[PDB]
């Protein structure tokens, strides 16, 4: 996990895969976004339009 | 060599706090009338019984 600008020893981009880590916005846990490490739950967000 | 674990389970809808259905057992229970009665002239009464 690099915070900086960081060289590989890899010279071609397809040999290595970046995974953008920014956790400044939680998101709902979709089932069509992979789960992350851990503990991933962090808030409650209440349905506006409940039935009545 | 990747793996994707899937996972699901059930749970009651929002719709369940109004739009369910009770299901009960029933026993012989008591019987319950409103008697309304006149005699005389005493005017009409009323009371459950
Ligand atoms: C009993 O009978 C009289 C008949 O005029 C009626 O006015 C009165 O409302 C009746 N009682 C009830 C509880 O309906």
């Amino acid at each position: 996990i690099t915070s900086s600008d960081h060289t590989t020893t890899c010279t071609d981009v397809k040999q290595c895969r970046a995974y953008l880590i920014d956790n400044k916005k939680w998101v709902y846990n979709s089932g069509r976004l992979p789960r992350g490490e851990g503990d991933t739950f962090k808030g409650k967000l209440h349905v506006p339009f409940v039935p009545v | 060599e990747n793996t994707q674990m899937s996972e699901a389970y059930v749970e009651r809808s929002e719709e369940c706090s109004i739009d369910h259905a009770k299901a009960y057992k029933v026993h012989t229970g008591t019987v319950q009338a409103m008697v309304n009665i006149t005699y005389g002239s005493v005017s009409w009464r009323s009371a459950d019984v």
